[PDB]
């Protein structure tokens, strides 16, 4: 079978030796040649440099990205150049994770982790798991609120259970904070529960003013997505313990599984379109003649990566380029400032450790 | 020695870098300049987007711009790729040209400013023209994409906050063939019809329009620039009423009113205290300017008179406000001006306006 080029690109250190291990199991019509590569910068320069040389040093049929930052942007720089090159693009791990709304039209880029929409229904479980049905919602300008918002509005408009959905903020993070603004914003708060949806810097920031009004004690819960969190080793201080997230960043499914699950779901979704059509997209020699060739090229191996099986395994992605059924984790900063496992959500439902919450 | 402050610039041309260069000098020896003094850094339009965000990094950010100018140029290669790169570091971007409302969207161009406005702020005109002319009851009809949907927003806007539109009809981009659509706003009792779609969308609108003969007298045809422009002027009913956004096209004349908005927010941002520079470069730098949330408020307010292409202000969205348009008005498959939305007032001139029909 003829082979086709996966770069693996891993920013920030890393067991390559235990991620080659994880991975020639393919007896597909297309074999993949992997070729594990080293970044050691984030920056959009740095990414896309990378990136374009690859693809003009080798013949590369997708990447496989995977890094150990906490920076949303990376994703977004992907979803760039996944569109301008038509290149397929897995952000498995880090802020290549981290939810990106609203991706290209003619975007090849999927990333392993929740769609916005599934975070938000998985934090209403919570809230009716320990009947807390008045709340509050928090986000900024960050790609998504709109769609955050809807989301849980839609649910609670929809159901029976006595939801009372009090305020909603919108805290503009694009200009500065020297006329207390997000302070007077905040202080209109008034609900047990608030659902916080942004960035992690920007909660870091929001919570210190938050803090500063007295919301974040007792009597107060904070409820956030997994891309606050972000990586779990990494906590702010001013994260206000008791803080509950929504999380995926490496409890049971590691960074070797998955780079092993993203060199599958291109091979196969290679092997599917070569076995129908009896060719495959051919390799962009180079970034800087996209403009040329774009009435040549097409997002058309995107139909056969959104339906992948593997080992037994479903990987399929949502056309908005999410993971379908991703067993997340419900986290909690203790008192030792340590994010603990406290739930699971699978199979759509909700598997909490605690039946009342102990003291934090 | 004063402090440099280096402003960046991506232009069409040669010749527009050589006026952006001209139009920075002016400010410094218009301004005092013993602290602070600009200096300009300029390239032109990359063939592409990936070479046009890679040369935002090496040719712009490398020499620590405090903001950068952005024209559209005139022959599928958007401000998008600079907005975004710039974005990156919250380096205000200042669009000269680009009218597409999805500029005004503060999730996906976090750091934009315009001194046009977009295409949806047409229906402040609609609106005024509307009053003028006492027009109670119109029909609205919108392109179902971005756009489309901008502008009933903005007109809806309008309304809700007089007149009152009878009814909102949107159509899928691309269908040629509207009868339908069509049909359903002429039994309407309303014949004042407004009309937001792209060139070619608004060419089936007025084929459709003429073969069901709602392009005579009764009617009323209210559109903007777009829809008067290339080939929907080629099939435009005659009495149609379009606008031309004034200097709207003119990248040396918003230029001059950009470099003057910006040398003045920056003089004004260094009365303040505790200023940091932006990053010098992309490479190795994640972090965003410190200091670039605050330039954009100062920005975002800023007030400038006596600009070229009139009085310079910007909404919550960034966006030009005062902006002033030509009243066009297609009498015997002539362009004519009729008059001018000033900014804030409908000034009729003294050629009078023929309808569709009469
Ligand atoms: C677009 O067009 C509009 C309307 O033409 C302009 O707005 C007008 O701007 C002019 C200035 O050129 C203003 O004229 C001044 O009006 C003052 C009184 O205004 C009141 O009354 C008027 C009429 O009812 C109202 O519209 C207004 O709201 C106020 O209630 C006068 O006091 C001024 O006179 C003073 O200055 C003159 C110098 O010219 C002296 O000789 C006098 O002694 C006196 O000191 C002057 O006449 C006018 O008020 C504005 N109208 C409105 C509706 O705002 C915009 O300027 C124009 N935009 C652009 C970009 O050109
Ligand atoms: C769709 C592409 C967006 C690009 N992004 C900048 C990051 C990025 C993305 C792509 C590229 Cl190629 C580059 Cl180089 C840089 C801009 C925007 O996505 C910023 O994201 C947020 C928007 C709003 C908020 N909140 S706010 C407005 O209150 O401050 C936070 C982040
Ligand atoms: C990253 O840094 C390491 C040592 O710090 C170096 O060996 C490696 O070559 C660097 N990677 C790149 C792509 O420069
Ligand atoms: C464009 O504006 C400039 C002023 O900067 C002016 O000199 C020139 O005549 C204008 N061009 C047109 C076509 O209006
Ligand atoms: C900024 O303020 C700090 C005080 O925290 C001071 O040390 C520094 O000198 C100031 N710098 C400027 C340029 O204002
Ligand atoms: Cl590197
Ligand atoms: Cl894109
Ligand atoms: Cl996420
Ligand atoms: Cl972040
Ligand atoms: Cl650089
Ligand atoms: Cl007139
Ligand atoms: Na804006």
């Amino acid at each position: 079978p003829p082979s086709i080029g996966i770069a693996v690109i891993l920013v920030g250190t890393s067991d390559e030796v235990a991620i080659k291990d994880a991975h020639d199991f393919h007896h597909l019509s297309v074999v993949p040649r992997v070729e594990l590569v080293a970044m050691n910068e984030t920056d959009p320069k740095s990414i896309i440099t990378r990136i374009c040389d690859l693809m003009s040093d080798r013949k590369i049929q997708g990447v496989v990205f995977a890094d150990d930052t906490d920076q949303e942007a990376i994703a977004q720089i992907l979803d760039f150049i996944s569109a301008q090159t038509l290149t397929p693009i897995l952000g498995i791990h880090g802020g290549s994770s981290m939810i990106m709304a609203d991706k290209d039209e003619s975007s090849m880029f999927f990333q392993f982790g929740p769609s916005i929409e599934q975070q938000a229904s998985v934090m209403l479980n919570i809230m009716e798991e320990y009947d807390w049905y008045i709340f509050s919602i928090v986000t900024t300008y960050f790609p998504g609120y709109q769609d955050f918002v809807n989301k849980i509005r839609s649910t609670i408009e929809n159901s029976f259970v006595g939801w009372e959905l009090e305020e909603v903020l919108l805290l503009d993070m694009s200009l500065d904070d020297g006329d207390s603004k997000i302070q007077n914003q905040l202080k209109k708060l008034q609900s047990p529960i608030i659902l916080l949806y942004c960035t992690k810097e920007e909660a870091t920031y929001i919570f210190e003013v938050a803090n500063s009004v007295g919301l974040t004690g007792y009597g107060y819960t904070w409820i956030v997505p997994s891309l606050v969190a972000g990586d779990t080793d990494t906590v702010p201080s001013e994260f206000p313990t008791g803080l509950i997230s929504v999380s995926y960043d490496e409890w049971d499914y590691g960074l070797p599984a998955r780079v092993r699950d993203g060199i599958a779901i291109i091979t196969t979704a290679a092997s599917d379109m070569l076995s129908e059509h009896s060719f495959i997209p051919e390799p962009k020699s180079s970034c800087y003649n996209t403009h040329e060739k774009r009435i040549y090229q097409s997002n058309m191996l995107n139909r056969y990566l959104i339906n992948v099986t593997f080992e037994g395994r479903d990987l399929s992605f949502s056309e908005d380029g999410y993971q379908m059924h991703p067993k997340l984790v419900i986290i909690l900063l203790n008192k030792e400032r340590k994010w603990e496992r406290v739930g699971k959500w699978k199979d759509k439902s909700l598997q909490m450790k605690y039946y009342v919450w102990p003291r934090m | 020695d004063p402090k440099i402050v280096n402003i960046g610039a991506v232009l069409s041309t040669k010749k527009h870098e050589q006026i952006f260069r001209e139009a920075v000098n002016q400010a410094n020896k218009r301004h005092f300049t013993r602290k602070i003094q600009l200096q300009a850094t300029s390239v032109t339009h990359r063939p592409n987007a990936i070479q046009m965000a890679l040369s935002v990094c090496e040719d712009l950010i490398s020499s620590q711009v405090y903001a950068i100018l952005v024209s559209h140029p005139p022959a599928h290669l958007t401000p998008t790729p600079i907005s975004y790169t710039a974005g990156f570091y919250r380096i205000p971007v200042i669009g000269l040209t680009t009218r597409m409302s999805i500029y005004s969207d503060k999730s996906i161009h976090l750091s934009f400013l315009r001194t046009v406005p977009p295409y949806s702020h047409q229906a402040l005109v609609w609106f005024e023209m509307m009053r003028l002319f006492n027009w109670n009851h119109v029909i609205l009809i919108v392109s179902d994409d971005h756009e489309g949907r901008a502008a009933q927003k903005k007109l809806e806007t309008l309304l809700e906050g007089g007149p009152k539109a009878d009814k909102v009809l949107q159509f899928e981009p691309g269908t040629k063939n509207l009868t339908a659509l069509l049909l359903e706003a002429k039994e309407l009792e309303a014949r004042v019809i407004i009309l937001s779609a792209s060139e070619d969308d608004a060419t089936a609108v007025y084929k459709s329009a003429a073969m069901l003969d709602m392009t005579g007298a009764g009617y009323v045809w209210l559109v903007g620039e777009r829809e008067i422009s290339g080939s929907a002027l080629r099939y435009a009913p005659d009495g149609i009423i379009g606008l031309q956004l004034i200097n709207g096209k003119n990248e040396s004349a918003h230029i001059s009113d950009a470099v003057a908005v910006v040398a003045q927010a920056i003089h004004e941002l260094f009365e303040m205290e505790n200023i940091t520079d932006p990053p010098r470069g992309c490479v190795g730098n994640t972090n965003i300017w410190k200091t670039g949330p605050l330039f954009k408020r100062v920005l975002m307010s800023s007030k400038y008179p006596d600009g070229v292409t009139g009085r310079i202000e910007f909404n919550e969205d960034g966006d030009r406000k005062f902006a002033q348009y030509s009243i066009m008005n297609l009498q015997n498959r002539k362009l004519v001006q009729v008059g001018i939305f000033n900014g804030s007032y409908i000034i009729q001139n003294d050629r009078k306006i023929i309808w569709p029909g009469g």
